[PDB]
């Protein structure tokens, strides 16, 4: 799974089976670190208008 | 592909089946690759 966005230390608690997590817009907002099973938020890289 | 889904749940109700909500999380993904059409469960038998 590719993709570029900040890691954050995440505040929410996923179940066993679950692996990635969805936003309320159905985008990927969290994934679980396959080597250390920790739970990660993907906040994108700000955009902004110049 | 066999798909076991499971939830144990305390309870007290005596005869028939409690009125609520309980999601079953998804226990086993099974790959078996075969017909199943009938099934029959496993009982226990107690003997004196
Ligand atoms: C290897 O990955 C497993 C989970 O996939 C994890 O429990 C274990 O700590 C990892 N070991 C090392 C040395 O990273």
């Amino acid at each position: 799974l590719t993709g570029t966005g900040v890691l954050t230390e995440s505040n929410k608690k996923f179940l066993p089976f679950q692996q990635f997590g969805r936003d309320i817009a159905d985008t990927t907002d969290a994934v679980r670190d396959p080597q250390t099973l920790e739970i990660l938020d993907i906040t994108p890289c700000s955009f902004g208008g110049v | 592909y066999f798909k076991i889904y499971s939830k144990h749940t305390p309870i007290n109700l005596v005869r028939d089946l409690p009125q609520g909500f309980s999601a079953l999380e998804p226990l086993v993904d099974l790959p078996i690759g075969i017909n199943i059409t009938r099934f029959q469960t496993l009982l226990a038998l107690h003997r004196s």
